[PDB]
């Protein structure tokens, strides 16, 4: 999974305190191991002005197409890169729904124990 | 463009039947008038059940459509019978009716009773912990 | 999408009358007011024949047909005999009591007094246990 | 298609006289709320004529188009006189009129007390066995 | 297709003033509501001229097509005067007072006292034997 | 271009639920009377929830609405059924109610006693800190 | 006989614990020496969030098919591959998901060629 | 007069134990030596989900159709063939019905692999 310690700032510099953000996936997404529904989550912005989220990767067909919502009535597209590293907000929402492949490794892998059992199967024929 | 809007409209067929979002909670407890923990609210969020969950979700949606429909209404209401369209001069009354009964059945789901909150006008079931 | 009108759809020729659902015995104690783990409610449950099943199947799928029939109507009642057309004003109440007709049908299958529920208001034959 | 309407489209020319299967049973039962297991109904249930069945089945047929009926017609009332046609506004209230005139029917056939079913209210004589 | 119903199409000129068939006698009883034992029923039959037998057969199937056609004006009654025809209202009540009247002419050909019956309720003579 | 207006307008897909600026509380203390250094209405202003804040600006939004839409309208009630257009004659009436029932729901929302303000007359609830 | 497991957690990765997920089979099925008709089970999550699902391989004289209803009311159609073991959910959620997108001989000619290759690479065997 | 066997099994091939189907004779027929009426019998399940039926063979005169309700609703309408020997549902009921949706495919894309796998068999030499 992947990290996000992003910060808020008020106008003046000075950070906002308890505001509410939102982060809303748009797709059932699914990796080989788990299922992640459509599902939103709510933060509050610490007495600094940091958000801390905690966020999965296009691990499916469909795209981990999050949007997040600021106290400050916008919406924003994105879907966080793979890997195990805490992002940064600003790079991410800078990019926005970069791209998605067919990944198939689910069926690959299954295709492949079914492959290798039937090959060992050949073999103690 | 209300938050809980955008959030079900995300939803295409039907609405979730998860748990409450904190969000919804925090929308419920405004329209009975809780905040959000009476040591009533969070048992009555402790007994869950699927259709329940369902139920309230599209109560509190039609509560949002009514309330919008109510602010859009009141241009209309100047004339009567253009030519012969009439109009329901009660109908504004018409849509208090059917959101304080909204209202009462998001009380009644969640078995609580329901005191003096922004929808509802000295019809109550509750004062601050019990008032019967 | 409510999750029994899906359910219902994927059945064409009449409905399947073998068992209730744990998702249909949750809405018929949501729409009776019966919490699902009360232990009348769930007697009540047991001992049923097919027909019993099938008809409160049918009520169950006319409660939902007429409770979005109530949603879409609201729209209405802007007017009245738009050029001739002239609309039953009370046609909110009659699908409001024949809401009503149908869970006292439910509530008179499971032969069960009815309690407080959403759609039931003040006319209830229960209290907690019993004896309203 | 209701079970009962799926057995008797079949005896198109008139309908059988044999005897009450027992789904015509439990859906008589259903009517008249009497559970089958009751002694007085099993025993009214012998020295059945075969008029007496016949009937029994053509009131039960008629039970089932008259439901059927209403929910066809629910959807109006939502208007009057269309260009001409108006429209008889107690309609629904001949539709339940017939329907408990079928029920009480019944129970002259059977002989037996008339109590809460699911179809009329308060012609509840002599409750299950003599009650009220 | 009633039984009797065809038996009588046989007929086609007049009805015959033999006797009273099983069926056609079972029938009276289900009209009267008297088992067929009753001594104080069959006795009525014994010494029945003919002319008697043919008003009664002509009074059954009188209360057949009556009945029948009770049955298939329920479809009306959904509108009134639907260009320029207003139609009674009351004609389902007319065909009821018409099949009591039936009834009743049954009743008295026999000098028998027409007890409580399918088609008449708390509106009649003597009940069992001097009920009223 | 009032200064709340001039301040929304750049809010487009919804309204902000950050924070209420001293512009907002000091048009919430002008709708409820409290001067906003009253300790009543400061600490009150505390503990909002996002919901909340939503709620307390769209009915704002609407307060300035049809504060203008007042304005408008009174250039109207010179007239009635111009060619075929009746005029409601009471539409100001409707304003005035809309206008209260939105104050009513401020106060609600802020838990505090609506009383003396622009809007609102003689509901007048616990005047000075304490009841009137 | 196939015991269909599934693993389902939140975006936290922490699993639902005890939470209603369905399951419908949607047409009646029968094999040479028994009859299947239609059914819904349901399954809890454990502390875990794990579930297992005692499918038959449906592979039938009639259109088998299988419909597993998420905590979102999220509708995933599929029906289980014959076999004997229990099988990852992710497999055939996308597997049956082809029927979604259901590009016609081109991802399933993708998993042919893909099958040719590793052919190709046991060939040297 | 034979006996038709039938077993019933939700899709756990767990048996439908203790619910209610139907079987009728649409058209009533006659044999030289019987009458045979329109009539409809009920039964119930067993413990195993089997039930039987004591039928008569549709060698009638004029016309003889049997036609069996199941929980599922779904109506079987088959006839018996003539004969006393007791004769299993599954075969009478072989009469079923086929329709196309992509649905259906999924089976292929392990029996195609195992037909592929047949190909291996080529190979042994």
């Amino acid at each position: 999974m992947r990290r996000l310690k992003g910060t808020i700032r008020h106008l003046d510099d000075q950070p906002w305190i308890n505001v509410s953000l939102f982060l809303t996936l748009i797709n059932g997404t699914f990796n080989s191991a788990n299922q992640y529904p459509i599902d939103t989550k709510h933060a509050k912005t610490d007495q600094n002005g940091e958000f801390v989220f905690n966020v999965v990767p296009n691990v499916g067909i469909d795209q981990s197409y999050y949007i997040l919502t600021t106290p400050d009535n916008k919406k924003h597209s994105f879907t966080v890169p793979d890997g195990t590293s805490d992002i940064e907000f600003s790079v991410v929402r800078e990019a926005g729904i970069i791209a998605t492949d067919p990944e198939y490794t689910n069926v690959l892998n299954y295709l492949e124990d079914y492959i290798d059992d039937a090959i060992a199967n050949i073999q103690a024929s | 463009t209300h938050p809980l809007e955008s959030y079900y409209n995300q939803f295409l067929d039907g609405l979730p039947t998860s748990e409450l979002e904190e969000l919804e909670i925090e929308f419920v407890a405004m329209c009975i008038g809780f905040p959000r923990s009476q040591n009533n609210f969070v048992n009555a969020l402790l007994d869950l059940s699927t259709i329940e969950v369902y139920t309230i979700r599209t109560s509190v949606k039609e509560i949002l459509r009514l309330d919008k429909l109510n602010k859009e209404s009141i241009e209309n209401r100047q004339v009567t019978k253009v030519e012969d369209i009439t109009m329901n001069m009660n109908y504004i009354g018409d849509i208090k009716d059917e959101l304080v009964t909204e209202v009462k059945k998001l009380a009644r789901i969640l078995k609580l009773p329901v005191l003096d909150n922004l929808y509802v006008s000295y019809d109550d079931v509750e004062g601050r912990i019990g008032a019967n």
